[PDB]
């Protein structure tokens, strides 16, 4: 029981670390897609297609 | 039938200590509960900061 | 036991057994309340991630 409780605490610490890193990685992806949509598709490419 | 049985029965139930446990365990158990409270507060603060 | 639960060396001149049971109930409630807050915080976090 004591060993399983220690394992539980370790797993919990790891889970908390992963929950801290995951949202930041999603935000970086969102930032890249936003750049592609706003700077490339709505602006750069739209001007090119018009000309 | 001990004079203080009813009072301590109430204390054991309040701290969620089983009645079969030895009376010498009550202070150690309460100390651990306080330790847990500190840990939970620290976890909440860390998580609130992370969010 | 009373010192361990109340923390506050407030030299209360008269310690009662009823007071002792109340402070013990408070600790249990504080732990339960903290666990509930953590659960809420975990939901908030999960919503943000979704």
């Amino acid at each position: 029981l004591q060993n399983e409780q220690e394992k539980h605490q370790e797993m919990r610490a790891l889970l908390e670390k992963q929950q801290e890193i995951y949202p930041h990685v999603l935000l970086r992806c969102l930032s890249l897609l936003r750049q592609a949509a706003s700077e490339l598709r709505l602006r750069a490419q739209s001007d090119i297609d018009r000309i | 039938h001990a004079p203080y049985y009813g009072i301590f029965k109430g204390i054991y139930e309040s701290v969620r200590l089983p009645l079969y446990k030895a009376p010498e365990s009550v202070l150690s158990h309460v100390a651990d509960m306080k330790k847990q409270l500190f840990f939970l507060r620290s976890q909440l603060s860390s998580r609130s900061e992370a969010i | 036991l009373y010192q361990l639960l109340d923390g506050d060396n407030t030299q209360k001149l008269f310690r009662t057994y009823d007071g002792l049971e109340s402070v013990a109930q408070k600790l249990s409630q504080d732990i339960a309340s903290m666990r509930d807050q953590l659960e809420v915080s975990e939901q908030e976090h999960s919503l943000l991630l979704s």
